[PDB]
């Protein structure tokens, strides 16, 4: 019960900050390497 | 290994050599496993009779004895299509 | 391929768990970087 | 009767190779893309 | 003739295959029957 405040401090403050970052970054993160003509993604072996 | 003379031929529309036999081992198969370093020493003396049959009948084509540890001596020697990565292809031939 | 002697060669490797879509890669007998085989490389272990 | 027993997994094989072996067959264990080619051609060994 | 027997229809994904592949390319006989290379009476047949 003490740890109420704390839970309603961290809950804020995720909220705001993905509020943050929905403002910044959204729909960046679509674009990527394929390969010339295909839909098959280009990478390196050990690369996400 | 050995370095062959190769000479060019006709009924062969390739490059043949008439002193030796050439061996064929499929690309995932190591030479040099003790079970294909024994078929590589017994087979060794296939070539005298490959060579007799041949001289016998000068229109014979490839002579293959091809065994059940994936390796092929044909006779006369003459280089692979598809070496394993010296070009940019794979050759997946298995003789079994 | 489980011992040392076996694992002499290449062998193929599929792109995107297509079985015509193949690779040459010559095998090697690998030792994972953090091992049990001294008691400094335990002890480096346990601490990772 | 031949007898594949295919992939990765934890179930049991007792049954699989006592089919194989008591009928006159035999018992294959295919887990890769790699031990199909070797494995789905050595049953000529038993039929001969 | 020198070529393979065909069968069906061909149908390819040029957008499903890396550049550097090395794609399998075939092994099967050229076992043409008879009465599918020249034109099919029913005396034919019965030559046959």
């Amino acid at each position: 019960l003490p740890l109420f405040h704390i839970a309603l401090l961290v809950l804020f403050m995720v909220i705001i900050y993905a509020i943050i970052g929905l403002e910044l970054f959204k729909g960046k993160m679509h674009k990527t390497c394929y390969y010339i003509g295909t839909d098959i993604v280009a990478t390196v072996e050990n690369e996400k | 290994r050995i370095k062959p003379v190769f000479i060019d031929d006709a009924n062969f529309r390739r490059q043949v050599s008439y002193q030796h036999a050439a061996v064929h081992i499929p690309t995932d198969i190591y030479e040099g496993s003790t079970i294909v370093l024994n078929e590589l020493n017994w087979t060794s003396a296939l070539d005298d009779v490959f060579k007799k049959n041949r001289e016998e009948d000068p229109s014979l084509l490839w002579q293959v004895f091809g065994s059940a540890t994936g390796l092929a001596r044909y006779y006369p020697a003459s280089p692979w299509v598809d070496n394993s990565r010296t070009p940019n292809k794979i050759d997946l031939y298995d003789v079994r | 391929k489980m011992t040392e002697e076996e694992c002499r060669g290449y062998y193929y490797v599929y792109k995107d768990g297509d079985p015509t879509q193949m690779e040459l890669r010559p095998r090697q007998w690998i030792h994972n970087d953090f091992h049990f085989d001294n008691v400094l490389s335990a002890m480096m272990s346990l601490f990772t | 009767v031949f007898t594949f027993s295919v992939g990765q997994h934890n179930y049991d094989r007792g049954p699989i190779q006592w089919m194989a072996c008591e009928n006159k067959g035999y018992y294959y264990e295919i887990p890769s893309i790699g031990a199909i080619r070797i494995n789905t051609q050595e049953y000529l060994d038993v039929l001969g | 003739q020198p070529k393979p027997i065909g069968v069906g229809i061909p149908t390819i994904n040029l957008r499903k295959r890396r550049p550097n592949v090395q794609n399998p390319k075939s092994q099967e006989p050229v076992t043409l029957d008879f009465l599918d290379a020249e034109l099919e009476n029913d005396i034919k047949v019965e030559i046959r």
